[PDB]
């Protein structure tokens, strides 16, 4: 039982005790908890129409939802100064990006086969421009997949360390100054600001990850 | 030629009209419906039944359970981040 695995168990303990453990009013309302997830559920459902809609948007809806839930929960409890968040390695976020891309192509290669190679040439770019575009398009396909995984994990690592580095400075300030007042609450004020940012960025980057993985699904199912 | 007789021909006429389709619908929707909030099953008893009656019911539905979750991590200081990674 590594730190990753025990954290993953804590994730599911929280997951069930928001909507699965209310289940009593037999209505659409009756608990503000229910309003919370269906708000998120509706934001992604209409987003599923707006990005994947047209033949099978609802077919692939859960993966975007489950991944968004996975990133959302993993980013909620990540601020406490002793948060050894996701083992301080975050290597799986890269792995999630790799498997998401790798599954994306097999779906593309299964549903299109050789036609999947025609995606590198959207509208024009004739034979003189074909090798340049297919190089840019194919390298890009590797490019944003690896970038997606690294950006989320590094910023979580960056946010966690800027918790500690600033915290050590506050310890230095509150120990040296005898009678003055403006030495520690201002560094505490930045700590309050920099923690709100880390909490905020995790919410949108989960959304950004949700939008991005949605965006790549369009390219696999729909050729343009 | 005689006295016509369409005053009394509803015995077979009350089947094709649109309101009759709604008539046969909502009467079935009414008889079994519980009268006055009966059978609501307000006494929930399953494992952590106490939690089901304080916050898990949904009357509060606030940040207390996540506050309880956060305090559990605080109480586990010398179990996960201390004496271990």
């Amino acid at each position: 039982l590594t730190t990753f695995s025990l954290y993953t168990i804590i994730v599911l303990l929280v997951i069930t005790s928001l909507y699965t453990l209310t289940n009593n009013n037999n209505k659409i309302i009756g608990s503000r908890w229910l309003i919370s997830q269906e708000a998120i559920y509706d934001t992604i459902m209409n987003m599923t129409k707006g990005q994947i809609g047209g033949k099978n948007w609802g077919l692939y809806f859960p993966m975007i939802f489950t991944l968004f839930m996975f990133i959302f929960i993993a980013n909620l409890i990540s601020m406490i100064p002793y948060s050894f968040a996701l083992s301080a390695h975050l290597v799986f976020i890269i792995s999630l990006s790799i498997v998401i891309w790798l599954g994306n192509t097999i779906l593309g290669l299964y549903k299109h086969g050789w036609v999947f190679f025609s995606l590198f040439v959207p509208a024009g770019t004739p034979l003189p421009l074909v090798p340049l575009l297919v190089i840019i398009e194919t390298l890009s396909y590797f490019a944003r997949a690896i970038s997606l995984g690294l950006r989320l994990g590094s910023n979580i690592l960056a946010g966690h360390l800027l918790m500690v580095i600033l915290a050590g400075l506050t310890f230095n300030f509150m120990l040296i100054n005898l009678f003055t007042l403006v030495f520690g609450f201002v560094p505490l004020a930045m700590i309050l600001a920099i923690m709100m940012l880390e909490f905020a960025i995790g919410i949108i980057q989960g959304y950004v990850w949700a939008i991005l993985t949605a965006s790549y699904l369009k390219d696999a199912v729909y050729l343009h | 030629v005689s006295t016509l007789i369409p005053p009394k021909v509803v015995s077979s006429k009350n089947i094709g009209s649109a309101p009759n389709a709604k008539r046969i619908a909502n009467v079935v929707h009414f008889y079994k419906s519980l009268p006055q909030g009966p059978a609501p099953a307000i006494k929930a008893n399953t494992r952590l039944a106490r939690y089901k009656a304080k916050y898990f019911d949904g009357d509060n539905a606030s940040g207390k359970p996540l506050w309880h979750f956060a305090l559990g991590i605080i109480a586990f200081g010398y179990s996960m981040e201390y004496y271990f990674h």
